[PDB]
């Protein structure tokens, strides 16, 4: 079965190729967007104002072959802040689609 | 049934998942 080493070397790869577009994707359009970031679970892209964000399940995940089609979302609102958890300063994501 | 062998890769399996689930936590 799949070991924690296996899947630690895999995020590592993931994580890196995620800094990687971070660094060098193109600005977004307007500084209304919201903001990529690396959350250590997922790489988001900048976000569309009042709009779904949407990514693969991420590919280091031991399941990922059970979850192919599957994608975590957040939500970027008007004000190019990511929406956010109640009682909390962190972002709302659904990752419905990548549990195993 | 279940065999000593089911347990022991269940172990493994779980340190793993574990970690992801760190990782959903934001790896604090
Ligand atoms: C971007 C995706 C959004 C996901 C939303 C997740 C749920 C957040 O919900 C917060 C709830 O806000 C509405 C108020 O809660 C529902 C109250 O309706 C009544 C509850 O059902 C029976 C008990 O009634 C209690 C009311 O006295
Ligand atoms: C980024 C560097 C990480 C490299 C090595 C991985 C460590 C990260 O672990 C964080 C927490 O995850 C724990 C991993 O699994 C161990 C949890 O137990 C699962 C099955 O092992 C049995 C241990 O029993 C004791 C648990 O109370």
């Amino acid at each position: 079965t799949v070991s924690l080493w296996e899947t630690v070397q895999k995020w590592r790869e993931y994580r890196r190729q995620c800094q990687r577009s971070l660094t060098e994707d193109p600005p977004p359009a307007t500084d209304l967007f919201c903001n990529r970031t690396f959350d250590e679970y997922a790489c988001w892209p900048d976000g569309e104002p009042g709009s779904f964000v949407n990514v693969s399940c991420p590919w280091y995940l031991p399941w990922a072959s059970s979850v192919p089609q599957g994608h975590v979302y957040r939500f970027c609102t008007a004000e190019g802040l990511w929406l956010q958890k109640d009682n909390s300063s962190l972002p709302w994501r659904d990752l419905s689609e990548c549990e195993e | 049934g279940t065999f000593t062998s089911d347990v022991s890769s269940y172990l493994e399996g779980q340190a793993a998942k574990e970690f992801i689930a760190w990782l959903v936590r934001g790896r604090g």
